[PDB]
Order: structure tokens, then sequence, then C-alpha cells
RNA sequence: GUAACCUCGGGAAAAGGAGUGGCUCUGACGGCCGGGUCAGAACUGGAACGGACGCGGGGAUCCCGACUGUUUACUAG
RNA sequence: GCAUGAAUGGACCAACGAGGAUCCCACUGUCCCGAGCCGCGCCUCCGCGAGCCUCCAGCCUCGGGAACGGGCGAGGGCCGG
RNA sequence: UUUGAUCCUUCGAUGUCGGCUCUUCCUACCGUCCGCGCGCACCGGCGCGGAAGCGUCGGAUUGUUCACCCGUUCAAGGGAUCGUGAGCUGGGUUUAGACCGUCGUGAGACAGGUUAGUUUUACCCUACUGGCCCCGGGGCCAGAGCACGGCGGGCCAGUACGAGAGGAACGCCCGCCGCGGGCCGCCAGCCCCGCGGUUGCCCGGCCGGGCAGCGCCGCGCCGCCGCGCCCGGGGGCCCUGCGCUGACCGCCUCUAAGCGCGCACCCCGCCUCGCGCCCCGCCCGGCCGCGCGCCCCAGCCCCGUGCCCCGUCGCCGAGCGGCCCCCGCCCGGGGAGACCACCCGGCGCGGCGCUCCUGUACGGCGCAGAGCCCUGCGAUCGCCUGAGGGACGCGCCUGCAGAGCGC
């Protein structure tokens, strides 16, 4: 007979199966669409999650109760040391989909990439690219391959890698990513632009801008094996139940004589590949600037690094980006940033007035160590 | 043709589910009020309706109040609550007791004066409360 | 930010978005720095004998 | 400080209030030196003291059997 | 008064009851709506080491059929452990 | 989806009502969507067709299904062994105790009422949820899954409309609710052995400790978490229809050929998984095969052929196309975790500094101290002292150390 009262199912069936991610890191499945004639630009970057904090801003939002006053907002900091371009890959559109044409590697490759090619660098015999680097000493081979790409490709991407030596991480091998080149008037313009920045650093300042929106892709926090109450959010059973009350009472009808895939069961929770969309950029700066986080209402110079350090993360050494809200993952998890595909239309402009830099280790009340020393008669 | 509160409010942390007994902050003759319903509430299976400061509820007057109002369902507005809530400017605030005032659907009070401080949400949403209030926090 | 408040119980400085405030029936607004302060006040512990507060340091002469 | 009712014996710990630590003192009660108990005061501790332990929740009514007692060892007190 | 009723006892009743029932105060994870934690088991290892059950076997949908098939007819899937 | 009629299967047993929990399906559609009609001025109602995406709630009495009432964003109906007892519960029904009424000579009876009354076993097969049976880096894609709906406010406007009472709509902007995926900066909750307070006993006393299965009380870091915060704006083909051009049928006709517009439904994108493939690197290898005009059929451009020997005697080269081969662990640490796997590695131990948790150490010194049997006893208080103790976060190394066996 029919269920007496109305209620929806619990959980989203579009995120199945709930299994540990088998991809090494967060990967960019799709890139923003390419429109001919727009200025040529890059579409993505890779960084590391560092922390969260406060900001006070001024809201100019016509038609809302916030239109002429202040608001306290949550922000997230992502550490973005420069990336090195090192290869060019071209694709051709085909009846079978996107097929690679060829990939051309630079004459000289840095140690982090070489490390990425092995499992144990100290013991491994160093043979990767040993023959290739002799062939490509002169520019002739590179030119021939780029001519091939110019005459046969439809989509152009570059290959860049991170520099973990500029971070507090323990890892020494780098992360290799493909980044698409959008814009221009033809494929030749794209190929020349990509060739103009080979073996060169790329800064996040040249990819994103303040006030635009981005998508973030990462892997969420892990929890191991978990029960239905926490894994799927079903109701607990009453106290008098024999054999406990954290479970689903009925897991099916008599017919069909099987268990359906739509019924909640226990298993792995967390460590999933996820993507949050439409996050607004608040600030792009570098930790090498002493007035990094000083505004019109402040006096003493304050930088990004808080008093006592970023908890469970080293100190930030260089460039970084600030976004509004939250992103998946814990601290130190690699994060891929990407231009938004379907941005939100009505976003008020960003107008920072004050940034909180107190100690997040405990409850701190001093924005700088000099103020603390003054206070404690030190 | 003006019936309800003014403007559209922001979501606030509710603290008063159906079945709570709250104090009467106006000199209408009542001592305590029993909450039995919330206006503009769409439910869910098994979930009690709940209210916060500034919204309209339906009450009965308790056994320790003047008999002239003792067996009717009446509207009222919540003006104070003990559950701490956060405002859009990042301020967390709370009061010492839960309290309300008997008001009309169109918005005229049923007493002369309101005793104690009143939250700014209720005052902004209802003009009659704003003037009769002696202190707004 | 220039505009900061003072804790009602301990006399320390509070930064934007960092505590809770209470309104009493007598129409007085109290501002607290953390949960430790608000518990001290709620229990009616005299701040003049809690040695880390400003009220106590003034009575001792350490603070002028 | 304790009500209705009552077989005048009860109800009754009805209901419901306040106090209780430490230290320094004062008085009272025997015997031709001992002993504990009871009462009062100052000072002083995060507005704390039956600080662990041990140890009634209460009230207004209706039905049945007066009451203490006995019973289906192993589903009925 | 389907079909109450007088030692097959009628009516009433203070005290009493691990008896059946309704309401009020106080109290609370019973609940809104769940969260965090402690010990033991579970789990992995060394040593020791059973019972029950068992035509044969062990993926589905429809048909017909002792009228609700694992095997039969027609289709759809599936390395093995 | 009722109740009957019948007696085909099941008495060497298919656990017999309802509720709670959870999934899926139907449409004969209650609100929301798109059209048409009205005895449709507006507001509000009523009828018809397509449409099953979302919504269909909280309570009082009853074991109840049902019914009945209060309230709210005003509240359709059903199926799945009358879905769901090795999922629960045990209120009802339906053993054995006991009571009332009616019936019976009696033992006893009663689709009459009432009260008390053990709910056993998974370690096997399958299904389901996760996890494994090592092999480079970066990508692509078949197949499978699938997720943005509802209610308001402001401007339009006291306008159109209407005698008046009254009283809309397109578009844009701003909110709320329900659902979904994340996160910890603020606030809230929690405490592994941190700090402080306190009762009894025990270590002769002070100090400092132990036992009371964490003695009990306050606060609390890294972390987890909600009662906190962030995020959710795309296309296509078209049904039921409304139109354009226009005949059979001299006229008229949305249709018969032809053409346009079109739905919370359908399909695709985004989003989750993903066998297999591709590029590159180390290498530059081995094998197999021999054969290209296009377009239309009421112009069909002169047709109504050709091949017909894959050995049956064909087999070089080139060219073009296709296939095959190629890639470590043990060990330690986590941001990962049942075991495994995954991500990373010249690890870590022990210190020093910063930060922040508690709340001002022991000792000494005081004309401090209520008082006293007073050249001494005394709970407490002040100063040295935001002190002492602690750290699972951050920064350094002045010490000790850390790259070794099976394949
Ligand atoms: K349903
Ligand atoms: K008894
Ligand atoms: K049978
Ligand atoms: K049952
Ligand atoms: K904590
Ligand atoms: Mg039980
Ligand atoms: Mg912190
Ligand atoms: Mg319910
Ligand atoms: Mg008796
Ligand atoms: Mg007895
Ligand atoms: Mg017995
Ligand atoms: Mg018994
Ligand atoms: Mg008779
Ligand atoms: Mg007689
Ligand atoms: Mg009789
Ligand atoms: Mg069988
Ligand atoms: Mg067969
Ligand atoms: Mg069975
Ligand atoms: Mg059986
Ligand atoms: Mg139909
Ligand atoms: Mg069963
Ligand atoms: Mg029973
Ligand atoms: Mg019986
Ligand atoms: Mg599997
Ligand atoms: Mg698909
Ligand atoms: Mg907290
Ligand atoms: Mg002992
Ligand atoms: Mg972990
Ligand atoms: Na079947
Ligand atoms: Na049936
Ligand atoms: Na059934
Ligand atoms: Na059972
Ligand atoms: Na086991
Ligand atoms: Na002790
Ligand atoms: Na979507
Ligand atoms: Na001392």
């Amino acid at each position: 007979s029919h269920r007496k009262f109305s209620c929806c199912r619990k959980g989203n069936l579009g995120y199945l199966p709930r299994k540990r991610c088998t991809r090494g890191r967060g990967r960019c499945k799709t890139f923003p669409p390419d429109v001919q004639g727009a200025p040529i630009h890059l579409t993505a970057f890779l960084g590391y999650k560092a922390g969260c904090t406060h900001v006070m801003r001024f809201i100019d939002h016509r038609g809302s109760n916030l239109h002429n006053r202040q608001a306290i907002d949550q922000a997230t900091i992502i550490d973005a040391p420069p990336m090195i371009c090192t290869a060019i890959i071209g694709y051709a559109k085909t009846p079978k989909g996107l097929r690679a044409v060829t990939t051309v590697w630079a004459a000289h490759i840095a140690e982090p990439a070489m490390r990425r090619f092995y499992r144990n660098y100290f013991h491994a015999e160093k043979t990767a690219f040993s023959t290739y680097m002799k062939k490509a000493a002169d520019g002739t081979y590179i030119k021939e391959q780029l001519g091939r790409l110019k005459q046969h490709a439809d989509v152009i991407r570059i290959v860049a890698h991170t520099q973990p030596a500029l971070t507090p991480l323990k890892q020494k091998k780098a992360d290799i990513m493909e980044i698409q080149v959008n814009g221009g008037a033809s494929v030749a313009e794209k190929v020349d632009y990509a060739y103009a920045l080979m073996e060169k650093p790329i800064s996040i300042k040249d990819v994103f801008s303040v006030g635009a929106q981005i998508d973030t892709i990462s892997i969420t926090r892990g929890r191991g094996f978990e029960g239905v109450v926490t894994r799927w959010g079903v109701t607990r059973l009453p106290r008098k139940t024999r054999r406990g009350n954290r479970k689903v009472a009925c897991i099916g009808a008599w017919h069909p004589a099987n268990v359906q895939y739509t019924v909640a069961r226990a298993g792995q929770m967390g460590y999933f590949h996820r993507t949050d969309t439409n996050k607004q950029v608040f600030m792009i700066d570098t930790a090498e600037n002493p007035r990094c986080c000083t505004t019109e209402f402040d006096l003493t110079d304050k930088s990004i690094n808080p008093v006592g350090g970023f908890v469970n993360y080293g100190r930030v050494q260089g460039d970084f980006i600030m976004i509004k809200g939250t992103c998946p993952g814990p601290k130190r998890r690699p994060v891929v940033m990407r231009n938004a595909l379907l941005p939100h239309r009505n976003c008020p402009p960003v107008q920072l007035q004050w940034i909180s830099t107190a100690s997040k280790f405990g409850h701190g009340i001093f924005e700088t160590v000099e103020e603390r020393r003054q206070f404690y008669a030190k | 043709g003006r019936s309800g509160g003014i403007g559209n409010k922001f979501r606030i942390s509710c603290g008063l589910p159906v079945g709570a007994v709250i104090n009467c902050a106006d000199n209408s003759g009542a001592k305590s009020l029993n909450m039995i319903a919330v206006k503009n509430w769409k439910g869910h299976l098994n979930r009690f309706p709940k209210a916060s400061v500034g919204d309209m509820v339906l009450i009965t007057v308790g056994r320790d109040g003047k008999p002239e109002l003792r067996r009717k369902v009446t509207p009222a507005v919540v003006v104070r609550q003990r559950k701490v809530w956060r405002r859009k400017d990042g301020v967390w605030i709370y009061f010492q007791d839960n309290a309300g005032v008997i008001i009309n659907p169109k918005g005229e009070l049923k007493g002369s004066s309101i005793t104690g401080p009143v939250a700014k949400e209720a005052a902004d949403r209802w003009p009659k409360i704003s003037t009769t209030a002696e202190c707004v926090h | 930010m220039v505009t900061t408040n003072q804790c009602s119980y301990s006399g320390r400085k509070i930064l934007p978005g960092y505590g809770k405030r209470m309104s009493r029936h007598d129409k007085v607004l109290l501002i607290f720095l953390n949960r430790k302060a608000s518990v001290h006040y709620l229990n009616k512990w005299n701040p003049r004998k809690i040695r880390w507060t400003l009220a106590s340091r003034r009575a001792r002469g350490k603070e002028v």
C-alpha cells in the first residue's frame, strides 16, 4: 500500500558512487569555451589552500537592506607561487572527439618535473628525456614541430608545473597541469603566443582579476568508513529499538527481490572530487609587500601572515589570492582555479576596509606583535 | 490595502518552537502567552514550526491573565529572545528573556506602552512598535 | 579598525566581529570579549578579585 | 510553617521557606581532674561549604480491594 | 436501565496499595535534530579451535505452467578469486 | 484500490492488524506550467485538453484504517505477498489467572465489556554498499548516473477596468522556504591526560603525591561539528494547439503537399563514475594486407552493367592501412586509513624562540591579620609575580641522526 505522508528522498543521486577519488588531484574536466577575436589569455592556475579570515567591506547594492552600510564576510586565502611553462600540446577536432596531434617539450627541464617522472629520485637511473635533450639543442626541431601544430591543430594548451620549494610543503616533486589558451584570431596567433612564454614563469596576476568569478576544484576532507545517519542523513530510530537505532529500518519491498541502488548504505565518506562555482575574487597581492593588507583605516603595516602563523600551514612566501567564501578540502590540499562558466549576474563591487590578522591559534586580540609587546610591558 | 510587515527581512536564528510560554511586554492585561502557530509557515514532515524576533505568531492567554482575553486565538509579535543570533554586520546579540506584544493583523497595538528594550528587527518591520518602544537595541 | 569596543567585564579591547553583546532589562548593553568573560559575569564573580582583569589591576596599583 | 477531610488514632517529611566550610574565641552542664555535647560572636575564602559517598519529586481526583499477609518454582503478584 | 439492585449482599467510606485511570507544578535528548567523547567487544597478528544446515546449483524481465521459476520458451546482462 | 461468490495451490506451518522507518511505481490531476471556453468588465470562480517535475504539512481524542475538530504557504487518489516482525514496537486480535452482565440444572457459553500476560538463530549463496589481486607522465571518450522548484515584497499603480465598491498584468530588482554540495573566519557544543578549586582515606607534618573502575567542580588548545557561513541564472526537437500560403470540391477552408511559433514534461550540456584508447618519454623493434569518382530516380542523359580464380600461381620495392611489444617493491610519515589501498619521503628524537591556555608558582619578607593562656600560636592578605606550569600550531638547529634486503 501507499506511504501515508509526503516526503522526499534523502541525498543527491547525481553524486554516485561515493568512493575514494582515484585521480591524483583535482582535475579540470572542461575549460571555458573559446570565442574568436577576444584578447588572448590563459584560463586556469594551480595553488594551495592556506587559511580563512575576516574582512569588513562596504556594500553598494541598490534595492537591498545592505545598500549603504558595512558587512563582515568570510574569506579564504590560496597560496599561488609562480608556474613554469614547459611544453605545448595541440588537439584536432575529429568525428571521434578531441585527439592530440603532438606535444613539443622545451630544451631544458627543471628538477621538480624530472622528479615527477620517477618514484624514488635518489635511486632511480636518470634517463628521462636523455636522448630528446640532445636532439632539441638547436631550435630547428622545435620550429618543425610547431609548424606541424600550426598546420594541423584546433585547440592549443600549454603544460606548466609548480615550484614546491617556495611553499612550506614536504613534497619535492611538482604538479604538472595543462592550461588552455583562449582568444586570438587564428591558431597561428595562439601558437606564437604559447611559444613566447616557454621556459618562463607565469604569475597569477596575469590570469585572474579582482572582482571576477572563478570555480574551484579539489578533493574534500576524508572521514573513512561511516554509517547511514552521517553518510546520508536519515532519521534515527526511537530509543526502544533492539540492536541499536542508527540505521534504515526497511531496505526494500518483497518485490523486486533485490536491493535497489537508491537505498542508503554504510561505506566511505569524504575524500571526493568536488567543484564549487561562482566565487568572487577579493584581492591579488604578494607577501613580499609590507603594506599587503593595510587599508585606509589602518596605521601600522600588516602583511598577510597572521600573528603566530597559519595554523597547520607554513608561512606564505610570495603571491596569493583571496576569494569570498569557502572551497573544498583541508589546508595544504592542491586547488585548481578556473574562470567561471556560468557566472552570477548581480554581484556588488569589492571594497575592502579592514582585514583581520589576529592569531587563529587560540583566541588572539592583537593584530601585530608590536602591539602585543607594547601591551604586556615587554 | 496595507496588512503585513514592511519590507523583506533577512533570515535569523529562530529560538521559539510551538509550545513555548513567553512573557507579555505590553500593558494589555496578559501575563504569559502560549505559542501555538506561526504565520507564513510551510512545514516539513515531523518538524515543529518555529519563530524568531520580528515575526507574527498566534497565541492563547494563560490562566493567570484577565478573563476578557482568556479563550481566543490572537496574533502577536516577538520582540525579545534569549537565543543568540547574528546580524549581517557580524554582531552577535541576545536578550535576557523571551517576550512579545499583542498586535493586530494590520498593525495596531492593543495597549498603551511597551516595557523594556525591543529588538531592531521588530521595530523596523512594524512602525507602531517603533514609536511605542522606549528603547531599541 | 579604529572603532573598537571595550569588554565590560575585563576592560580589554575587542576587534570587529569577535564577541557577543547582551541587553539587560534595565536597557543597559554589556559587551563581552569571549565565553570565559560572559561566564564570569553570569556567575556573579567580582572582577575586582580576578587578577588578570583591569578592575583588579587598578585596585592593586599596577594600572593607573 | 503546615490545608481539606477523618473511624479523632491520622492526614504529615503535607504543601513550602532559610541556614550548613575554615579559623580565632565566649558561655552552659560533673567530681572531690574527666567529658563530650549544646548554644552565641568576630574574621576570612570565584556569592563556597550534607563540596566525594550515602540519600523522598510533589499535588488535585475517579475505580477496585478495608488493613499486615498469600499465590501460578520456568511468560499472569 | 438491550441485560442495575440489596449477606448470589446494596450504598458510603478515613488509613493503606511494586493495583487500573485523568489532569497540574517541577524536571529533563522523549522530541524539534542531532553532535562530541570514554572503556570493552568488533577489526589486524601469534597460539587454540567448534555448531546449525546441505537434491544439485546459486544474475534478471516477460510468457505459459499445480494459476507468484535458478533450471522450461523468448529476450537482456555477466572474466576468475 | 470495497465487499461478496467459488475452493485451483499451501495444514511433516510462506510468522497472522496498525504505527514507526525507507525506497520505488501508477494516473483516473488537487496547487504550480502551456492552451481553449464561460451566464469571462476587473478581482474571484467554473468547464475542457496536454502534462506525474516539485508540493501535498503541525496538533487534540481513538490500537485503530477510517472519522472528527484546531491551526498553517488552505493541503488529489492509489499499488508494490491488504510493500516492509532473522528492521523495531506489541496498543489491538488470539492460550493458560481474574471480574461484571445476559444465558444454562450444571460443567460451561457469549463477532458483549474489563484488567495481567517469554516476540528465538546469519559465520552460508545471491543482491546491495564500500575495498583489494602493484606496474611511467599528461589527456580523450563509449557506456552508466543526474537536481532548482515553490511563496512573497518593491517599481509598474491606487493605474488599465468599473456607476461605485473595488482592482489587475508583462519586465526588472530584492528576499524567504524546502532541497542539495561544501566549509570552520565569527558564535554555539564537545575534551587524552593542560591549568586551577575541593571531600574521605593513605604516604609522620609542610611541600609534592596516590586510591575512590576519569571522586566531583570551573575554564580550555589542535580537531570534529550546527544552532553558524558559502554556493545553485544554459541549449534543442516538438505534443495538445494557434496561425500563413492553399487544393481535392469554380466558393470557403490551419492541411492534403508546403511553411511559422510553441509547455514545471522529454533529450543534451554543466556535474559524478568510467572499461578501453591516444600523445609524449626510455626504445626506435617485429608482423600482416593490396582494392577509392560524385549526385539524382516525375530526365532515368541514353541505361535494362560489371566482378564472378584468395591460388585455381598471386606473393620484389615504394606507397597506404592495420596489428604486436615497452615501464617495481619492501620501509617511514600523513592532508589518507578496518586490513589493504592512496599521497608524499635524508625520517625523526631532543631542544630554543614565537604564539596562546590557565590564572599569579615554591620560598622569603611584611607596623598586614580577627584574636588568644601572648617573648609565641593563627585561617587568610600584600610584595618579588600577567607569575609559574603546559602545548599535538608556527620559525630555526647550538646535539644525536637519517638513502638499506627480495625483484
Ligand atoms: K508519497
Ligand atoms: K498491590
Ligand atoms: K499451511
Ligand atoms: K506487523
Ligand atoms: K577545544
Ligand atoms: Mg525490546
Ligand atoms: Mg583556531
Ligand atoms: Mg511524524
Ligand atoms: Mg489488599
Ligand atoms: Mg502487601
Ligand atoms: Mg511464573
Ligand atoms: Mg511476574
Ligand atoms: Mg437483573
Ligand atoms: Mg434478600
Ligand atoms: Mg449482581
Ligand atoms: Mg528455486
Ligand atoms: Mg532456457
Ligand atoms: Mg519466510
Ligand atoms: Mg519458515
Ligand atoms: Mg490523460
Ligand atoms: Mg521480513
Ligand atoms: Mg497486549
Ligand atoms: Mg485469558
Ligand atoms: Mg564492487
Ligand atoms: Mg550520458
Ligand atoms: Mg568554540
Ligand atoms: Mg590500596
Ligand atoms: Mg586524517
Ligand atoms: Na522474477
Ligand atoms: Na488487492
Ligand atoms: Na502485509
Ligand atoms: Na520477529
Ligand atoms: Na567476524
Ligand atoms: Na588530595
Ligand atoms: Na545544473
Ligand atoms: Na604563595
